[PDB]
């Protein structure tokens, strides 16, 4: 007999949601995959992808 | 050395007497509603009932 704080099990989720940008473009994975010249180590290059 | 006089004082004695009666949920502190943690965590065992 009495009052019990019981744990919390009652609610579960049930699907997902997925939020990203909305862009279309694809990425140059091409330059720098498929490249005709990489750099020398030395001077290595870096290049930003966006 | 006799007194011949006297008074009546009033003094104040504070005592506390109980505190906030925190409870705690292990699984929303540790973990936050992920099931995954969760079930990570039941290998610790009886723990949070402690
Ligand atoms: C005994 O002492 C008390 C104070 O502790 C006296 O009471 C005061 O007496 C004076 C003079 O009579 C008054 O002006 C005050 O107003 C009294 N106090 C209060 C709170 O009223 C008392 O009179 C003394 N008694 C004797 C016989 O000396
Ligand atoms: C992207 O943004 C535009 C304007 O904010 C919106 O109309 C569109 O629904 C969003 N999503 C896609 C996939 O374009
Ligand atoms: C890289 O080149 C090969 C052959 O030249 C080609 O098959 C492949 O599709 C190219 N990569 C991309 C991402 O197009």
């Amino acid at each position: 007999k009495g009052i019990y704080q019981t744990s919390n099990f009652r609610v579960q989720p049930t699907e997902s949601i997925v939020r990203f940008p909305n862009i279309t473009n694809l990425c140059p994975f091409g330059e720098v995959f498929n490249a005709t010249r990489f750099a020398s180590v030395y001077a290595w290059n870096r290049k930003r992808i966006s | 050395a006799i007194p011949t006089n006297f008074t009546i004082s009033v003094t104040t004695e504070i005592l506390p007497v109980s505190m906030t009666k925190t409870s705690v949920d292990c699984t929303m502190y540790i973990c936050g509603d992920s099931t995954e943690c969760s079930n990570l965590l039941l290998q610790y065992g009886s723990f949070c009932t402690q």
